[PDB]
RNA sequence: GGGAGACUUGAGUGCAGAAGAGGAGAGUGGAAUUCCAUGUGUAGCGGUGAAAUGCGUAGAUAUAUGGAGGAACACCAGUGGCGAAGGCGGCUCUCUGGUCUGUAACUGACGCUGAGGCUCGAAAGCGUGGGGAGCAAACAGGAUUAGAUACCCUGGUAGUCCACGCCGUAAACGAUGAGUGCUAAGUGUUGGAGGGUUUCCGCCCUUCAGUGCUGCAGCAAACGCAUUAAGCACUCCGCCUGGGGA
C-alpha cells in the first residue's frame, strides 16, 4: 500500500528524499514478498502470480548482492534490522 | 548494455557510409576521440567535432566521398571482439591490404597506426582494420 | 482506500409501501452493521421488464450507493442475504470511480 | 567501358548441355560460359545459349564483349587480397611473389590468364559452378582498388600511405 | 471513413448501464449490438458498451432477444 | 584486469496518470440442446448418393407452459488486447501480478546472458471421489465394398466437466533464442503524452510503447526478409556436422 510504502521509505531511508536506495528497496520488497507468499499459501493455484513473486526475490537478492560487495556494514546493519538470513 | 562501443562506433560509421550520409553522433570516449583523430588525419574522414553535455561528452562526424557519389571507406572491422582479445608484438602488426588501408592499435605509446608501431619496433593491442 | 459501490436490486411491483420501506432499511441497517456508510437510498423507476426476470414482468428499482473498504464483508452480506430473500429479484454491485 | 580498339582473345569455360522438356521429349540445348581479354587488365565473360556449340560460343562473346571490367596490376599481380563473393561461390585471391606463376585450376586461372596476372595465389572456398565463381571473381576484381585513386580520395600521398 | 462518435460529440462519460436513452442506439433490431464499424466509436468506449449494455440485459433494462 | 574514488545516460525506486478475454477464489445470469411433467393433435419422424438400423399408435415428431441437470458464452469480436510461453472471451465482487506513458526527485553500473538446478506448461492419459446435458474413441447394428477390422447412418462406453495429486509431450510454429545499438520511407491500427488550431467534438504536427501491410538499401541458393529484419555489429546460452539403423 502507498502508506505503508510511505511509512517504510521514512524508516529505513538515509533522508525524506532519498526514496530510491538498496535499503529502501529490499525493505519495500521484503513487506511484498511476504504479502505474496501469503496469498500465494491461499491462491495456491496462481502461478502467474508466483512468477511476479519470484521476480522481486530476484530483484532483493541482485540489490543484497551489491551491499554485500559495497558495504558489509550497511548489509548487515539491513539484515539485522529486516530478519532475513 | 553497449558490451562493445568501439565496434557500435565502427559499425554506426558503417551503416551511415552504407546510406551515403552526410554526419554522425555518437556518444563518446577518450579512445573513440583518438580513434575519430586518427581517421581524420589519414584520410579517411573529412572533420571531425566535439560536443560537451554532461551525461557524456558527444562526438559527431563528417563524412568523406570522393564525389557525391564514391566512397572513401569502404568497411571497417574489429579483431578484439572483445570474446577474444586480439595483442600482437613488433612483428605481428597487420598491413591492411599491403599498405592500402590500416590498422588502429593501442599500444604503451598510446593509440597509433601500424605505421608507428612496426617503425618504433612494438605492438599491443589490434582494435580495428580499415579496408 | 474506502471504494464507492453502487448497489441496484429490483423490488418486486406488488409490495406495499410499509414493508417495502422497512426492508430498504433492513438492507441499509445491515450495511451499516457491516461497516459500510450508505450515502444515498433512492428509487430509480418502475418498470416493464425485458422478460419475466421471476415471473414479475414488471419491477420497481432502488439504489443504494455505499462507500466502503473492500475487505469489509459487508457487499458479500448483501450479496447472501438477497439471494436467500425471495421478495427482491436481482441485485447488482458495480465498483465506481 | 569499350571493347572498341583491343586485341579481345577467348576461352571457354564450359558448355553445358542443358534440356528443356515438351510434350515431344527433350529439347536439348547448349549452354556456354566464355572470358575473353586482351592480357593488359581488361577482361569480360559473357553466357551464350544455342543448339550449337559455336553459335553459343559466337551468343556468349557478343555478349562478354559488352561487359567489360578493369583489373588493376603490380608487376604481374594483383595489389591487396581480396575476397569475392557471389551466391555460393567464394573466392579469395592474395598477392603473390614474382615467378610463382598461378595457382587455380580453371575457370580463375582463364579469368586471370586472360586479364594478365601471371603471379597469383587463389582457392575457391564454396562452390564449383563454373558461372557463380567467374562472377565472384569479378566481384573481388572490382573489389581490389589503385594506390592512386586511393590516394586521390583520402589526400595523403601515395608514399605518405604505404609508408 | 471519418466519422463521429456519439460519446465524443456529447462530452459524456462515466457510461452507467441505466442510462438506455444512450445505449439503445448502439443496439440493432433484437438486441443485437452494433459493430464499432457501423456506429463510429472508439474502441475504449465501445468496450464501456459493451459492459454497460450486458449490465442492463441482466437488469432488465434491455432484452437479450426481441 | 586489481584497488581508492567521482558522475548519470544504462538498470531500478518514488510522484501522477492509462489500458487490458492477465491470473486464482466465490457467486449469478439469458439463449440453445437433452430429459421430466401438463395440455393440443395423430401417422409417420429421423436419416441417406440410395436406402436401411432406429424411434413411433402404449401417443412419436411437432406445438405451447413450467421444472431438473450439465456444458459453453450469439452480437460486440478486429493480421484487436493481455500474458514469458501454454493460453485467456457472459456478468459482478475479493485478492493479486506484469506492462506503458510522462515526470528527472532518488540509488548511482547495482546490468545482460545464464550451463547445472527450480518453476510453469495445449490436448490425450493415470490415481481418488463426485458428476455426466450434449458430443464421442472402444463397441454394437445397419449400409457400402471383391473385402471394409474405415469413410456414411442410428445408438453408444471410457473420456470430455469439478477438487486434489501425477504425467511434462505437440506442426509446444513467427517451423526465426535473449539483450543492446545503428540503418530509406509509406500506410492503417491499440494505449498514452506533448504542442497548434477547433464552440467542444474533431483535425493536424511531434514522440514513446506495441500491433499489421507495401517497400529502398543490404541480405538471401532461392522463396522471401526489410526499425516487430532473415540487414550491419557485439555479449552469452542452447544446438548441427550426410540418409537410415534410431
Ligand atoms: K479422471
Ligand atoms: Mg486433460
Ligand atoms: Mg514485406
Amino acid at each position: 500500500s502507498q502508506e505503508r510504502k510511505n511509512e517504510i521509505i521514512k524508516e529505513y531511508a538515509r533522508h525524506e528524499g532519498d526514496t530510491g536506495s538498496p535499503e529502501v528497496q529490499i525493505a519495500v520488497l521484503t513487506e511484498d514478498i511476504n504479502q505474496l507468499n501469503e496469498h500465494a499459501r491461499t491462491h495456491k493455484k496462481d502461478h502467474h502470480s508466483y512468477r511476479g513473486l519470484m521476480k522481486k526475490i530476484g530483484h532483493r537478492r541482485n540489490l543484497l548482492a551489491y551491499l554485500r560487495k559495497t558495504d558489509i556494514q550497511r548489509y548487515r546493519e539491513l539484515i539485522q534490522r529486516l530478519g532475513l538470513r | 548494455v553497449m558490451t562493445d562501443p568501439i565496434a557500435d562506433f565502427l559499425t554506426r560509421i558503417r551503416n551511415a557510409n552504407m546510406v551515403k550520409h552526410e554526419t554522425l553522433e555518437v556518444p563518446a570516449s577518450k579512445i573513440k576521440r583518438d580513434i575519430a583523430e586518427i581517421l581524420k588525419r589519414e584520410g579517411f574522414i573529412r572533420d571531425v567535432e566535439y560536443i560537451e553535455d554532461d551525461k557524456q561528452g558527444v562526438i559527431r562526424v563528417f563524412l568523406k566521398y570522393g564525389k557525391n557519389e564514391e566512397r572513401v571507406i569502404t568497411n571497417l572491422k574489429r579483431i578484439s571482439k572483445p570474446g577474444l582479445r586480439a595483442y600482437v608484438k613488433a612483428d605481428e602488426v597487420p598491413k591492411v591490404l599491403n599498405g592500402l588501408g590500416i590498422a588502429i592499435i593501442s599500444t604503451s605509446e598510446g593509440v597509433i597506426t601500424d605505421k608507428e608501431a612496426r617503425a618504433k619496433n612494438i605492438g599491443g593491442e589490434v582494435i580495428a582494420y580499415v579496408w | 482506500q474506502d471504494t464507492k459501490y453502487e448497489i441496484m436490486y429490483i423490488i418486486r411491483p406488488n409490495i406495499d409501501e410499509e414493508a417495502k420501506t422497512a426492508l430498504v432499511e433492513r438492507f441499509d441497517t445491515i450495511l451499516k452493521d457491516n461497516g459500510a456508510e450508505v450515502i444515498e437510498s433512492k428509487d430509480w423507476e418502475k418498470r416493464r421488464l425485458a422478460y419475466e426476470m421471476n415471473g414479475f414482468r414488471e419491477g420497481i428499482y432502488h439504489i443504494v450507493n455505499v462507500t466502503s473498504p473492500s475487505t469489509a464483508g459487508a457487499i458479500n452480506e448483501f450479496d447472501r442475504l438477497a439471494k436467500i430473500n425471495d421478495d427482491i429479484i436481482r441485485h447488482m454491485i458495480v465498483k465506481v470511480e | 567501358i569499350d571493347p572498341k580498339h583491343l586485341e579481345l582473345e577467348d576461352r571457354v569455360v564450359a558448355i553445358n548441355r542443358v534440356t528443356k522438356v515438351v510434350k515431344g521429349g527433350r529439347r536439348l540445348r547448349f549452354a556456354a560460359l566464355v572470358v575473353v581479354g586482351d592480357k593488359n587488365g581488361h577482361v569480360g565473360f559473357g553466357t551464350g545459349k544455342a543448339q550449337e556449340v559455336p553459335e553459343a560460343i559466337r551468343k556468349a562473346i557478343e555478349d562478354a564483349k559488352k561487359n567489360l571490367v578493369e583489373v588493376p596490376m603490380v608487376g604481374s599481380t594483383i595489389p591487396h587480397e581480396v575476397i569475392g563473393v557471389f551466391g555460393g561461390g567464394r573466392i579469395l585471391m592474395k598477392p603473390a611473389v614474382e615467378g610463382s606463376g598461378v595457382a587455380a585450376g580453371g575457370p580463375v586461372r582463364a579469368v586471370l590468364e586472360l586479364a594478365g596476372v601471371a603471379d597469383i595465389t587463389s582457392k575457391s572456398l564454396g562452390s564449383n559452378t563454373p558461372i557463380n565463381v567467374v562472377r565472384a571473381t569479378v566481384e573481388g576484381l572490382k573489389q581490389l582498388k589503385r594506390a592512386e585513386e586511393v590516394a586521390a580520395l583520402r589526400g595523403k600521398s601515395v608514399e605518405e600511405i604505404i609508408g | 471513413r471519418r466519422k463521429v462518435d456519439y460519446i465524443a460529440a456529447n462530452h459524456i462519460e462515466y457510461i452507467d448501464y441505466k442510462d438506455t436513452e444512450l445505449l439503445k442506439r448502439f443496439i440493432s433490431e433484437r438486441g443485437k449490438i452494433l459493430p464499432r464499424r457501423v456506429t463510429g466509436t472508439g474502441a475504449k468506449n465501445q468496450r464501456k458498451l459493451t459492459i454497460a449494455i450486458k449490465r442492463a440485459r441482466i437488469m432488465g433494462l434491455l432484452p437479450f432477444v426481441s
